[PDB]
């Protein structure tokens, strides 16, 4: 349940920054492209967010949960789902940047849990990932 | 407290999404 989409996304985001880590491919491609477009368009916002983010082992779980709860406070939509994935990427990149790479595995798990428990119903009820591909393809 | 900085990041992110 959703581990693969998260794992392939985070692997890609980290690889884009020079770090090696470790349903169908059109979905993973579309998400990569959407995320990339989003981070390019909002490059300064993302750079400043990366900067200002507070991150340690003891605070990371609460930081992720709080951000993601606020992101979806008003409901789910695809643009917010893309931001979610991109924010998971930011946290993972910063984790590695700040010599806290042990957090990557945890962040990926939190992302998969959140998809499974909190985004799955909206995605299921709004045409699934195929709809995402139709919107962004 | 530390909730507050993270809450504001989340709002920034939501607003970027909705843009």
């Amino acid at each position: 349940d959703n581990r693969e989409i998260v794992m392939k996304y985070i692997s890609y985001k980290l690889s884009q920054r020079g770090y090696e880590w470790d349903e169908s491919e059109v979905v993973h491609q579309t998400l990569r492209q959407a995320g990339d477009d989003f981070s390019l368009r909002y490059r300064r916002d993302f750079a400043e967010m990366s900067s200002q983010l507070h991150l340690t082992p003891g605070t990371a779980y609460a930081s992720f949960a709080t951000v993601v709860e606020e992101l979806f406070r008003d409901g789910v939509n695809w643009g917010r789902i893309v931001a979610f994935f991109e924010f998971g990427g930011v946290m993972c990149v910063e984790s590695v940047n700040r010599e806290m790479s042990v957090l990557v595995d945890n962040i990926a798990a939190w992302m998969a849990t959140y998809l499974n428990d909190h985004l799955h119903t909206w995605i299921q009820d709004n045409g699934g990932w195929d709809a995402f591909v139709e919107l962004y393809g | 407290e530390e909730e507050q900085w993270a809450r504001e990041i989340g709002a920034q992110l939501r607003r970027m999404a909705d843009d």
